[PDB]
């Protein structure tokens, strides 16, 4: 049903919005940069079947921008926003790890984990700067345990109990403002029978 | 609809002026080791004809005591009219950024953030009224100009250096007391 | 004959130039900016207060991104002379307080995760803009011979991670102005024990 979802900059530079409109007349997207005059949709191509992308020249930071889609004249959903609001960045690429050391007991494990920011900060820097919030869990366990945000790309996991399978996911943010990104390839981590 | 906040406005304007600064920074430095001597660095301080920049023209604080004297308004205005200054002299420089191992010293990169630098401090002149009477110099708009080659691309390049830095810093005061608990 | 070692600015405000005994004629020290320029030189304003073999400009002789040259004069003679500007020349203080809080400890009871904090250099104006300092921690274990640096921080405190519990550090801390060469020197050394 034709209703807005998700406009999203990957950056903070671009983005772009989404809908449903796949069977459920033509919608078309209407923006304007508030400062009445509505200019259209540039580019109702580059990302797809329901979307509008806004590139480097038509996305400025310092304004609010609003959006109507209009399903053959009708408006049905509207909405305002900001840029820095819909910053939603790439999760991390490469997740590795590496094995400290275990105990005496050979109960449990020290590990740490690193990843690798996303090509499109790599690109930027002085403009995007990110936060990763690691979590992990038992390969069995239900609630994910979270760890604090942090600005390393590394952080260590300690008392692991040597012989349970792990899984450790990490996702991204930019450091205030926006809202996490989606989580990165899940590690699976295993400790052995020291 | 959405106000972006003051905080926000000026956050990003810092991400950009500290990257236009450790820009001009960063090239600056790896062409002076290659290619300046300190017998010519100071032969080039030394004599006016190596030594002014064309943005001198325009009137900016040299210290800290007369740097706090100015008000909001007139801060973002020399440092609006800095970066106004350079839109077209970049150019000037894609012969030496083209050579630079810096990542991000190209003229067409530079000459975007310096464009998105400048939007944002108009944006900041519309929020930030700040009691100064808009008068004379500084509201009179000076954007500075700009009239061997090694010694002629260190100019430019020394220039682009410390017009950076001042407009590093002069945003950076009037975030300090426009935007509380920014600096402390 | 005497020679220049080393002018600095702490704080971007004030600075100071120093040299080398190589004489005993008399050294004295010769100024001038261009804020007439390269034809009025002016003697160094106040040779006591930044102690032997040095002149010192205090805060109503400085001006940042103005050039300045110097020249040094043994029983009037010159030995060298140096130009340079004081937006180039800052080289702050180390920072001051390092102390640290336990954050973490494995139940393997190998490895903790220590929190170190510090304050600023209190010349250092980063309360109403006119600096923006960054960090460089450096720690190792107190046997070991390399230092493990760190990645410069922006923020006062700082966490280091894995650090072994029989063991003892020390960590070491300086300051520098955002977008600029220099670092100065290190803070005073912080040794962390654990318990």
């Amino acid at each position: 049903e034709p209703k807005f979802t998700k406009c999203r900059s990957p950056e903070r530079e671009t983005f772009s919005c989404h809908w449903t409109d796949e069977v459920h007349g033509p919608i078309q997207l209407f923006y304007t940069r508030r400062n009445q005059e509505w200019k259209e949709c540039p580019d109702y191509v580059s990302a797809g079947e329901n979307s509008c992308y806004f590139n480097s020249s038509f996305t400025s930071i310092w304004i609010p921008y609003c959006i109507k889609l209009t399903s053959n004249g009708g408006t049905v959903d509207e909405k305002c926003f900001s840029v820095d609001e819909i910053v939603q960045p790439d999760p991390p690429i490469a997740l590795n790890w590496t094995l400290l050391n275990v105990s005496l007991t050979g109960i449990h494990a020290d590990i740490q984990v690193r990843w690798e920011a996303p090509r499109n900060a790599d690109i930027q820097k002085g403009w995007m700067v990110l936060e990763y919030e690691l979590q992990y869990k038992e390969v069995n366990e239900t609630k994910w345990k979270m760890m604090d945000p942090i600005l390393t790309t590394s952080v260590p996991v300690y008392s692991l109990k040597v012989d349970k399978e792990y899984e450790v996911r990490v996702r991204s943010k930019q450091r205030n403002s926006g809202n996490y990104g989606e989580f990165s390839e899940v590690l699976y981590v295993t400790l052995p029978q020291m | 609809f959405p106000t972006i906040p003051l905080s926000r406005l000026f956050d990003n304007a810092m991400l950009r002026a500290h990257r236009l600064h450790q820009l001009a920074f960063d090239t600056y430095q790896e062409f002076e080791e290659a290619y300046i001597p300190k017998e010519q660095k100071y032969s080039f301080l030394q004599n006016p004809q190596t030594s002014l920049c064309f943005s001198e023209s325009i009137p900016t604080p040299s210290n800290r005591e007369e740097t706090q004297q100015k008000s909001n308004l007139e801060l973002l205005r020399i440092s609006l009219l800095l970066i106004q200054s350079w839109l077209e002299p970049v150019q000037f420089l894609r012969s030496v950024f083209a050579n630079s191992l810096v990542y991000g010293a190209s003229d067409s990169n530079v000459y975007d953030l310096l464009k998105d630098l400048e939007e944002g401090i108009q944006t900041l002149m519309g929020r930030l009224e700040d009691g100064s009477p808009r008068t004379g110099q500084i509201f009179k708009q000076t954007y500075s100009k700009f009239d061997d080659a090694l010694l002629k691309n260190y100019g430019l390049l020394y220039c682009f250096r410390k017009d950076m830095d001042k407009v590093e810093t002069f945003l950076r005061i009037v975030q300090c007391r426009s935007v509380e608990g920014s600096c402390g």
